[PDB]
């Protein structure tokens, strides 16, 4: 309910003017120098 | 010379005489490689790898591609279609099952780092190479390599997840989001958002039709999210994306205020995006 009114508003804000980065933005791959950090581990094993 | 040499090598393979066949093919590539006829070199390693692996003989093959690689170390080897189609072709004969797997990816990876312009290694190899590793059950490295790869490693990615939450026979939003924002998450860090949206847009659309979970699509100037009623970690992950195209400090300020929980949670993860979108240290 008032998450729905809250995603739904910040949605249409985040929006309003279009983002400084577009939806098919790609930064060049050759490019890249950080992977960022590590994720977690999922907390499952991977069944082969 | 060269031919001559394959003919002999190639009626010793057919006769099981796998240990004169490794041994005489090492010697003459020795040869070629103290006179610096590496392109020769090159050839007939490659070539008897290829057949010690047909004939499953993994033990050899894979010696003969570790010799390889350190020629084309030596030989400076470029990466490019004609090097990388090589090694393709080597991966496609290596059983999942081979002791040195990993350590033949590794050494094929880091070949391609260190002779082109990709950091992490050429997206292409990444893309080959990524499926090997998943036959071998390496996860988390076919994971950052299809990462690292090109679109159809995205397709594979996507696939990789989906296939392993199915696997864990559980739906609850904690389980559910650890899946989906490792999606979200790695395409941000690399800044590939046409990937962000195409994966996230896979995997929810998925989602939903297999499990059929509560739902209303909310969309606004282009953009859309699909706002779960039970799936609250879903919603703010899906909001991360939009927030850190926007690079706005605010709205990114502004979304964590909202979900407090989630935020302590990707705290890590959080203050990374924090410095690379929105400029905070
Ligand atoms: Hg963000």
């Amino acid at each position: 309910g008032p998450e729905h009114e809250f995603v739904s508003k910040f949605l249409t804000l985040a929006t309003l003017t279009e983002p400084k980065l577009p939806k098919s933005y790609t930064k060049p791959l050759k490019d890249v120098t950080n992977l960022g950090v590590p994720l977690p581990t999922l907390k499952y094993k991977y069944k082969q | 010379k060269l031919a001559k040499t394959l003919q002999r090598f190639e009626n010793k393979i057919k006769a099981g005489d796998y240990y004169e066949a490794h041994q005489t093919l090492r010697t003459i590539a020795n040869r070629y490689v103290r006179s610096k006829s590496y392109e020769h070199a090159i050839e007939l390693i490659s070539q008897g790898a290829l057949s010690f692996l047909k004939a499953k003989q993994g033990g050899s093959g894979t010696d003969l591609i570790f010799y390889l690689l350190e020629v084309y170390d030596l030989a400076e080897v470029k990466v490019d279609d004609i090097s990388v189609a090589r090694l393709v072709r080597l991966i496609a004969e290596l059983d999942p099952s081979e002791p040195n797997l990993k350590d033949v990816i590794t050494g094929m990876n880091n070949w391609s780092i260190k002779f082109s312009e990709y950091k992490f290694g050429d997206p292409y190899l990444h893309n080959t190479i990524g499926s090997k590793l998943l036959e071998g059950d390496f996860v988390y490295e076919a994971e950052r390599y299809f990462m690292l790869g090109t679109h159809d490693s995205m397709i594979k990615y996507v696939d990789l997840l989906w296939d392993w939450l199915c696997q864990v026979d559980d739906i609850e939003d904690s389980t559910v989001a650890e899946f989906f924002s490792r999606l979200v998450f790695n395409y941000l860090f690399i800044s590939n958002i046409s990937f962000a949206h195409e994966s996230k847009d896979i995997f929810l659309e998925r989602f939903i039709e297999k499990f059929h979970p509560k739902y209303e699509k909310i969309d606004k100037n282009g953009y859309e999210i699909v706002f779960f009623e039970d799936y609250s970690d879903l919603n703010f992950l899906q909001l991360l994306l939009i927030t850190c195209q926007t690079k706005d400090k605010s709205y990114f300020l502004n979304l964590k205020n909202h979900y407090l929980d989630f935020s302590q949670a990707y705290k890590s993860e959080l203050e990374f995006l924090g410095q690379e979108y929105f400029n905070i240290v």
